[PDB]
């Protein structure tokens, strides 16, 4: 399962 | 045995054959998903990711990877700029995933890139990462000031494995398979090389010699590289160039081994076509 | 931004004996941006129904695609993969090695 958490950088 | 679970997102801005994102997962280097930013639906590839999860599932998958190419599309607006360039196709890269070993340990990565190069990567040791240039230091710090590191490493080391062990009961009679090599030997002409060509077999590793008289021959040997089947299985192939005389006057012979059995051929399996 | 001109890897999945069904394959690695166009010909033209995977890299980044279809190779016949990524236009012939 994918990571939920995703921050732009 | 050692499995992997794997995501490789891809990120392209102005391109118009592929979409603006897609996301490819994978057990065992095997793919298991699908998703990009045309259809914005992700979907099952194997049978025992079918046979096992359902809707619930692919919703979930689904939501976070519109998520994900929302924030691919933001991030890659802003390193394009960082290197100036307004103009052009350019792409943005992750791959992340995580390893269990048969000793129950765990190895993990999390790692980006912008046109192909190194970006930052997570030292999930330090919490920190590891910026690839001056443009990358930015996102260093602010990443570092958002906890990103730590909220990766969670993931690598708890939900990553959590995950991959249920992927590993669901598909184990895949996974865990032993395929034997079909093994030919090849001629075009009497007076040609041969070859000897393994296929078919997985897990991907395979070791092909040559003997002449009995004994191992290192000469004149032209080893090909691991190539994938369309099937998921593998294959691979050695070549010989000795010349027909020194084939009539000794008894060489090819030997394929994988998993700890070998398969031997001889002057009497050689093969051609026209014949 | 760097350019990586694709690796071109043509083969059948069994040795190429005519008469006998088998899968042409052909093994675009190594290579960078991602848009590419590749196709599989028998005596030049195009083969319908090839499958192609889903565009996926290694570790170091560089893209790969596999494309595929079923084939009977016969004497007469000619088969090659054509490869178009960014302006570079390359066929591969395949070889039986039989």
């Amino acid at each position: 399962f994918a990571n939920f958490c995703l921050m732009m950088i | 045995g050692t499995h992997s679970l794997k995501y490789v997102y891809t990120g392209v801005s102005r391109g118009i054959d592929f979409p603006e994102f897609t996301a490819v997962g994978m057990v065992d280097d095997g793919q298991f998903m699908y998703f990009d930013s045309n259809s914005m639906k992700a979907v099952p590839k194997t049978e025992w990711i079918r046979q096992n999860e359902g809707a619930d599932y692919w919703d979930r998958q689904t939501q976070v990877l519109i998520g994900a190419h929302q924030v691919f599309k933001d991030s890659i607006q802003i390193v394009m700029e960082r290197f100036n360039q307004s103009k052009g196709v350019h792409t943005w890269q992750n791959m992340y995933g995580c390893e269990l070993n048969d000793d129950g340990t765990t190895q993990g990565f999390y790692q980006y890139a912008y046109d192909g190069e190194d970006f930052v990567s997570l030292d999930k040791n330090t919490l920190t990462w590891t910026a690839a240039n001056p443009q990358a230091v930015i996102t260093k710090h602010k990443w570092e000031a958002l906890a990103v590191a730590e909220q990766n490493k969670g993931y690598l080391e708890n939900t990553c494995i959590e995950w991959l062990k249920k992927y590993v009961a669901y598909g184990k009679d895949t996974l865990e398979r032993k395929v034997s090599p079909q093994v030919s030997l090849l001629q075009k002409d009497p007076s040609s090389p041969v070859t000897c060509h393994a296929t078919g077999f997985y897990p991907s590793g395979v070791t092909i010699t040559w003997q002449k008289n009995g004994q191992d021959h290192d000469e004149d040997v032209d080893l090909g590289e691991l190539l994938p089947n369309e099937d998921g299985s593998f294959q691979r192939m050695s070549t010989l160039n000795v010349g027909p005389d020194e084939w009539k006057n000794n008894r060489f012979s090819c030997v394929v081994e994988h998993q700890d059995k070998t398969i031997r051929k001889t002057e009497d399996d050689i093969i051609t076509n026209f014949d | 931004m760097k350019v990586s001109s694709p690796k071109i890897q043509v083969y059948s999945h069994y040795p190429g004996e005519y008469g006998k069904e088998n899968t042409l394959i052909c093994y675009v690695s190594n290579f960078h941006p991602p848009d590419i166009s590749i196709e599989l010909l028998k005596n030049g033209k195009v083969i319908a129904d090839a499958q192609q995977t889903d565009l996926a890299f290694e570790k170091g980044w560089q893209f790969h695609l596999t494309k595929s279809v079923s084939f009977k190779p016969e004497k007469s016949d000619e088969y090659s993969c054509r490869v178009k990524h960014m302006s570079d236009n390359k066929t591969i012939v395949w070889e039986s090695n039989m």
